[PDB]
């Protein structure tokens, strides 16, 4: 279907404790597959996915220049955004950017992003037009009259519309076994006495890839959002997923009650019930 | 200066299975900032050499990590994870539950 | 592959 390229970035003052920390990852969908740390022994980009190994010495010097440079404007920005918000040098403060695209089944442009936060809030946004800014506050207007100044949206979506769209489609074709590998939820039910009146039905989802899963729990047809624990997706470590929801259930009722699970890897979406 | 406590979740990579080698992983998420510590103990103690991946965030800007090691999961050993972020008075411990 | 625009805010 649709994919994704997202790139990440975080920088983390740490005043009497050297220059600030600058970390980025690189995403194809839910799949790491490029790293850099500012704070490794000699930082590099580094590959994390097979299929990226194999770009050449010219690839990898490039994108490590580009990580260097980045973390070097961050930290001037860092140092700007102390004065845009009449903020001491006292304190740790953080700048989150993050960009990319997102193509169709047919290679695409479906839409770009380019957006960042200051101290865990947005800052500002690149509109999805890519050409107009959301600013959130009147410092971030600044940054936003500079912006336009400069012309900087013209050059994101040449980038957005171009080189992201283009490295995807090289990404998707190169890791054509696991980026177009939808692997299906392995589900189960369990059953959880609580007290003499009730006891928790659990329904899992395991071993899924993409990320993307929905888990609801029927009682006689009837949604129960507000009376089901629904946790996190979380990652398995192998690649795949995890995720469970939980209700209450009161003695003799588990039969009214049944779990529903739709995930890309599924042609039809599946129904459980706890089969004692 | 906005402080989101982090969200955790103590699990294994695959169903426990006494005496069959695992993964105890610990996700911490939902957090900001991103200053962070987290240990995984066995029957009590810090295990050595827990590995976690790079740090990276959501849609709404807040961060997450996981926090992972080898283990062979028994009937009697407890384990747990232990976190500490500036949103918490003291640090939280999260027993692990093989059927959560 | 990443943008290679320097951008100061």
């Amino acid at each position: 279907g649709s994919h994704s390229m997202r790139y990440f970035h975080t920088s983390v003052s740490r005043p009497g404790r050297g220059e600030p920390r600058f970390i980025t990852v690189g995403y194809v969908d839910d799949t790491l597959f490029v790293r850099f740390d500012s704070d490794a022994a000699s930082p590099r980009e580094e590959p994390r996915a097979p299929w990226i190994e194999q770009e050449g010495p010219e690839y990898w010097d490039r994108e490590t220049q580009i990580c260097k440079a980045k973390a070097q404007t961050d930290r001037e920005d860092l140092r700007t955004l102390l004065r845009y918000y009449n903020q001491s040098e006292a304190g740790s403060h953080t700048l989150q950017n993050m960009y990319g695209c997102d193509v169709g089944p047919d290679g695409r442009l479906l839409r770009g992003y380019h957006q960042d936060a200051y101290d865990g809030k947005d800052y500002i946004a690149l509109n999805e037009d890519l050409s107009s800014w959301t600013a959130a506050d009147t410092a971030a207007q600044i940054t936003q009259r500079k912006w336009e100044a400069a012309r900087v949206a013209e050059q994101l979506r040449a980038y957005l519309e171009g080189e992201c769209v283009e490295w995807l489609r090289r990404y998707l074709e190169n890791g054509k076994e696991t980026l177009q590998r939808a692997d299906p939820p392995k589900t189960h039910v369990t059953h959880h006495p609580i007290s003499d009146h009730e006891a928790t039905l659990r329904c899992w989802a395991l071993g899924f890839y993409p990320a993307e899963i929905t888990l609801t729990w029927q009682r006689d047809g009837e949604d129960q959002t507000q009376d089901t624990e629904l946790v996190e997706t979380r990652p398995a470590g192998d690649r795949t997923f995890q995720k469970w929801a939980a209700v209450v259930v009161p003695s003799g009722e588990e039969q009214r009650y049944t779990c529903h699970v739709q995930h890309e890897g599924l042609p039809k979406p599946l129904t459980l019930r706890w089969e004692p | 200066m906005i402080q989101r406590t982090p969200k955790i979740q103590v699990y294994s990579r695959h169903p426990a299975e006494n005496g069959k080698s695992n993964f105890l992983n610990c996700y911490v998420s939902g957090f900001h900032p991103s200053d962070i510590e987290v240990d995984l103990l066995k029957n009590g103690e810090r295990i050595e050499k827990v590995e976690h991946s790079d740090l990276s965030f959501s849609k709404d800007w807040s961060f997450y990590l996981l926090y992972y090691t080898e283990f062979t999961p028994t009937e009697k050993d407890e384990y747990a994870c232990r976190v500490n972020h500036v949103t918490l008075s003291q640090p939280k411990i999260v027993k692990w539950d093989r059927d959560m | 592959g990443r943008l290679n625009e320097p951008i100061k805010v």
